[PDB]
RNA sequence: ACUUGAUCUCGGUGUUCAGUACACACAGGGACAGCAAAAGCUCGGCCUAUCGAUCCUUUUGGUUUAAAGAGUUUUUAACAA
RNA sequence: ACCUAUACAUUACCGCUAAAGUAGAUGAUUUAUAUUACUUGUGAUAUAAAUUUUGAAACUUUAGUGAGUAGGAAGGUACAAU
RNA sequence: AGAUCAAGGUUAUGAUAUAAAUGUCCCAGUGGGCCACUUUUGGUAAGCAGAACUGGCGCUGUGGGAUGAACCAAACGUAAU
RNA sequence: UUAUUAUAUGCACUUGUAUGAUUAACAAUGCGAAAGAUUCAGGAUACCUUCGGGACCCGUCUUGAAACACGGACCAAGGAGUCUAACAUAUGUGCAAGUUAUUGGGAUAUAAACCUAAUAGCGUAAUUAACUUGACUAAUAAUGGGAUUAGUUUUUUAGCUAUUUAUAGCUAAUUAACACAAUCCCGGGGCGUUCUAUAUAGUUAUGUAUAAUUAUGCCUCUAACUGG
RNA sequence: UGGAGCGUCAAUAUUCUAGUAUGAGAAAUUAACGAUUUAAGUCCUUCUUAAAUGAGGCCAUUUACCCAUAGAGGGUGCCAGGCCCGUAUAACGUUAAUGAUUACUAGAUGAUGUUUCCAAAGAGUCGUGUUGCUUGAUAGUGCAGCACUAAGUGGGUGGUAAACUCCAUCUAAAACUAAAUAUAACCAUGAGACCGAUAGUAAACAAGUACCGUGAGGGAAAGUUGAAAAGAACUCUGAAUAGAGAGUUAAACAGUACGUGAAACUGCUUAGAGGUUAAGCCCGAUGAACCUGAAUAUCCGUUAUGGAAAAUUCAUCAUUAAAA
């Protein structure tokens, strides 16, 4: 039935999101809850609830809506739908990471997870900045 | 619709002789077209790997009918699973209102020999044929071959 | 191996690897007496490789 | 050459390349045929669709000893033995086919009996709608009772799986059936040579009068 | 060759697959003696293994 | 084994509606293996008629 | 001097060797015998050459099997040497 | 004395071949410190910060080693269609 | 000649193990060889003819013999010393 | 007794030495420099210039080709191990004493897919030229039996980590058990052929004893049947 | 695989069957065919500025301009469901077929047992012999030629020739007959994992053409300007086709080798160089030329320490509301 490796060694190469790029041995997923974007196991669309990514924001810039995983209340056979819940930290560059370390403890992508949100916060930014120089 | 580049030519192709060799080249027939010949240069051939060509044994029908022999056969092996072995527990209690009533050419078969190694039931077998050990090794546990019409 | 995962209390059986009948044809001189390893023919009966150099009188006795 | 390989015998020395058949077409002759099929169907009548009647059993050899030849006949005596209307079967639909010399009383008796629960299922419309001998009726005609054209006229076919837990259990089970089968056979190989032996023992006592 | 179109069951529809395929403890109506395949790994997760 | 394993299967109707009464079993056909494998090599096969 | 072992049967081994067949040889089992007072010796020639498949013809053998609708007799065929 | 190979040797790199290691991450591990059981002494608990996925078809460790026609096997690569 | 008991010390030369054992596909190719030490036959001799052993060439580049299919060193992943 | 060596250095603290295929400390030179733009290293990329070293023309057959062997002036397009039939092995997959719609039929959405009755192949049993005949003492048995057995159970022994000294893991010493697979030996059956037992009695029935095919006696002329 | 008549039993006979006229059905069904309707945006901006068929937009109706039983295909200056032909449903139309009744035409009462009565039935043919071809056909499978040449409880066959006893099975030597079946031709269609102008037919075109052979026969090469010819007026020079200006187009680097425009080979320009392996070439460097890459939080630290700004589910914060 359904488990994250029955279910990964049918999409482990016959994916839809899986695009492997050309010289570089297997990697890049395309997919909407990677945060480490290249096909692992356990960076995955589904792994089954495991499944934590980072997107912005709406709002630029301030914003990282988090759309931590729905889970095991669901099966997740599908839900009226609930499972992306979307947690946004906000109004802090530097305080909202201790917030998602403070948040979340599902400890396997906790680590490439928050590297992805500062990757963020890195790039929504520079608006006001990379100006005059006079 | 056969699977080509495990197929030698996608590979061969190209180093020059294609498999086949530089002194002795892929010719049209070197040895001879089809069975030539199993009796000069092929005999070691023919025999090994296939002693008994190239005689007569002999007995000729003319027009041999496949009926006359045609007689299906079953052992004592089986016997017991053409009636059910949910049919078999409850005359293992041990109570025999049985032997049972098996008609084996009902089923399809003719000749009952006698493999088996059947239990301590009777039975009663209308086949119509018999073997020697069939016959024994049912009237030893009570029951009887019985003649098929 | 989630109840026996070192085995304990187990009988870890396998059939004849050779109980197949590819393998009744492995590896056949005719004139030796000890082959006895049905050769590739189509079809059983007499005028069937039956005649000479399986019985003495036709040619031979393998 | 090389290797142990069965003797090959492939028959392709005859310029074969000029008879080769496609098969390309099976589907839309499937197709074919059933539309015609269903154009017959349509273009007999409320009649049945297949539908003669088809007698018998008892296919011939010892093979098959039981399923059968698919029966043409009827075989006249088996009309005339079930109230019929030799002439008269024909034109229902009995298949009347005066080619079989019906040898057996029990073969015979299996299809005057077939002959018998067909024609009391079989209505019958009647010509000018006064009808005085049905002999089954006009208020069972078809509309009223069947209109079917029902599609098989099964043959009833053949039980023998079975099996049938009998007791018998026998008392007299004492008796050599194998060697009944050995004396048997010996009796049919010395018909002749006890019938030698039963001339010269016909006639040796001959000798003793002169 | 590649599994799992996007599906749409109706009701009806639903409602006879316990026969087509027939079930886990008995065989199948609508096809003669079919019998659903067994896989080799019943439990098949292996994290939690 | 089972055949239930995830034992509701909800039926909606044309407005979206989760609500019914109606709550059928899930049909077991769902828990027999998938096997990718034997799906593109029947796939393979069977396109070409 | 006296003899017929220069016989009958079943496989196995040596040589040639592909480690195939003929052919020759050898070691035996079974049976029937010869010489010899017996022990024993003999399965041709004191040992190493002196030879020939299939198919067909043929003869000798069973008190033979088959000719497929059934009986008997001719015939034909089969199997063994 | 000395010069001189695609040999010898020690090193870097490529492959091959042969072994060996890793998958409880609602876990493991640091550094401090509060408390602490206290065994003198070292552990266990709380806090604060930190590191900790890999197409497991992967990653990590180790050693030897490399001629080749005819020829065979593996892995890639160009072309065009479903 | 065997079937089960009783007794038996330290396992019965040396040095080796790039793993060995075994099936199948008896799968590809091959079934023209030439060269050389020592042995050797025919020929008067032959860069001729024919064999025995080992190693090579064939398939093999590099160093040396100015030169070379086989000689003498040495066997070959890309580089430094 | 003359000497010699090792052990009897914890607690902190260093920018210290070692060891994780043991290279790193000091300086100099020069600013990725907003667009704008130099410095230092490198680039036989694909050529031209200058020297040194090496360097024969490919394909082929051949023992041996740069050959005074054959083909090739050059360039673009084309250009050669395939379809089929039948086997055999290996591997993949489905079901398993079975399996296999596909000639057909039915449903039907369209040369597909689905569903499916009677067979039919192949397998499940063989061997004879043929007629005969037809597979282990037995309600049970993997070449029955024997060896060499991977492995699970098991023995007690010190014994090892933990010990509650309970309960494990470990080697074996070693007991017993089954011994998978595979090969190697000895058997036993089916059928065939041959010898042999039967001198045969005898084993069952026809016959025979009677009654009335029938009933039962029993000898056995007859057939069947047993034997190594 | 037989009958014909009689007795005879049973049923029965104003009757039905067949056929032509037949208006069946106030055109009724069904089928063919031409049909016939286009349903719905050429709605707004952007690039082409040569053309939108593209790209962005079009309240809500849980977000989509409209239709969709019509998102097959084709045409339209580029990729078009809504431009157009169609397409889907259909209507509309002309055909046909199902003849209800009526008329005449023409035919007809048995099937049922019985034993009476005459109870036939294909010859130079069957078959034998022989010869030749033929077949799996074997001491003849078919067929043919020649000599012989029949019988009527007969004659044939019954995969081993032969006599003899039976058994089984059909009726030769005369005649028809639909369906299933076949189909590189002919009419008329729909397709495709096909080929894409040296391929596919030989032939995509004035292709069995041009040409060649006395003949039989043989047998090519040969597609592409652009959306539209708007196919270059006019001027100069020439004896002139032509050149040079100009013009046309989005483009003439699309001007009738008319899309692209490769190689082979080369006229011209620019660069450097030249008496050795003929030239090429390998490897190391070279001059010239062009080029690629280049760096920010520390020693004996992501340490000591002062300024601003903004602000807060952060505090020692506290309640409150959720959703996990």
């Amino acid at each position: 039935a359904t488990s994250s490796h029955l279910n990964w060694l049918i999409i482990r190469n016959n994916n839809a999101f899986l695009l492997k790029k050309r010289d570089v041995k297997k990697p890049f997923s395309t997919e909407p809850n990677n945060l480490a974007s290249v096909s692992s196991y356990r960076y995955s669309g589904i792994v089954h609830k495991k499944t934590l990514g980072v997107v912005p924001a709406a709002d630029k810039k301030g914003f990282t809506a988090v759309l931590k995983k729905g889970k095991y209340a669901q099966r997740p056979a599908k839900n009226t739908v609930r499972v992306d819940f979307k947690a946004g930290p906000r109004r802090s560059l530097k305080k909202l990471k201790n917030l998602l370390i403070g948040s979340k403890y599902r400890k396997d992508l906790t680590q490439a997870a928050l590297r992805r949100a500062s990757a963020v916060l890195r790039s929504q930014k520079p608006a006001p900045v990379k100006g005059k120089k006079a | 619709m056969s699977n080509i580049k495990r197929k030698k030519t996608r590979k061969l192709r190209g180093h020059v002789s294609h498999g086949h060799g530089r002194i002795g080249k892929h010719r049209k027939h070197p040895g001879g077209r089809g069975n030539a010949g199993g009796m000069h240069h092929h005999r070691i051939n023919f025999d090994k790997y296939h002693p008994g060509y190239f005689g007569k044994v002999g007995m000729r029908n003319f027009h041999l009918r496949r009926q006359h022999k045609f007689r299906p056969e079953i052992n004592l092996d089986k016997l017991w699973s053409l009636v059910g072995a949910e049919k078999f527990a409850e005359l293992e209690k041990e109570k025999s209102t049985k032997a049972p009533v098996i008609d084996l050419v009902k089923f399809g078969y003719y000749k009952l020999l006698g493999r088996g190694h059947l239990p301590a039931r009777p039975v009663i077998v209308k086949a119509k044929y018999f073997s020697k050990k069939a016959e024994d090794k049912i009237k030893k546990a009570g029951g009887v071959c019985l003649l098929s019409a | 191996a989630l109840r026996s995962p070192t085995g304990k209390n187990t009988l870890l059986l396998q059939g004849r690897r050779t109980a197949r009948t590819a393998c009744k044809h492995f590896g056949k001189a005719p004139g030796v007496p000890h082959s006895h390893t049905r050769p590739y023919v189509r079809s059983k009966g007499r005028k069937f490789e039956r005649a000479r150099g399986r019985r003495s009188s036709c040619g031979y006795k393998k | 050459g090389k290797g142990n390989n069965m003797i090959p015998n492939q028959h392709y020395h005859k310029w074969w390349q000029r008879h080769v058949k496609t098969w390309f077409n099976q589907p839309a002759r499937k197709v074919r045929r059933h539309a015609n099929r269903v154009k017959k169907a349509k273009a007999v009548f409320p009649r049945p669709a297949s539908g003669a009647l088809r007698p018998v059993v008892r296919c011939p050899t010892i093979r098959y000893h039981t399923k059968l030849r698919a029966g043409r006949g009827f075989t006249l005596e088996e009309l005339k033995g079930a109230g019929i209307g030799a002439n008269f079967a024909k034109t229902i639909g009995i298949a009347v086919d005066r080619r079989r010399k019906n040898k057996s009383l029990e073969s015979r008796q299996r299809n005057i009996q077939r002959l018998k629960e067909y024609r009391s299922k079989l209505i019958l419309f009647p010509i000018n709608e006064k009808k005085i001998r049905a002999g089954e009726s006009s208020l069972e005609e078809c509309k009223l009772a069947t209109q079917l054209k029902g599609p098989v006229l099964p043959i009833k076919n053949e039980q023998p799986a079975v099996v049938e837990f009998r007791e018998v259990t026998k008392d007299e089970k004492k008796f050599k059936a194998f060697a009944t089968l050995r004396k048997a056979r010996t009796d049919a190989r010395l018909v002749g040579i006890r019938a030698k032996r039963a001339k010269e023992a016909a006639e040796s006592e001959d000798a003793a009068k002169g | 060759g590649h599994v799992g179109r996007f599906v749409i069951w109706t009701e009806s529809a639903f409602a006879r697959l316990n026969d087509l395929f027939g079930t886990w403890k008995k065989p199948s109506t609508l096809k003669k003696g079919y019998n659903l395949p067994q896989p080799k790994m019943a439990n098949t997760d292996l994290s939690r293994l | 084994s089972l055949g239930n394993a995830r034992p509701l299967v909800s039926v909606y109707t044309e407005k979206n509606e989760p609500a019914k009464d109606k709550n059928i079993c899930l049909p077991a056909v769902f828990k027999a293996p998938i096997r990718p494998d034997v799906v593109n090599e029947v796939h393979q096969l069977l396109r070409r008629n």
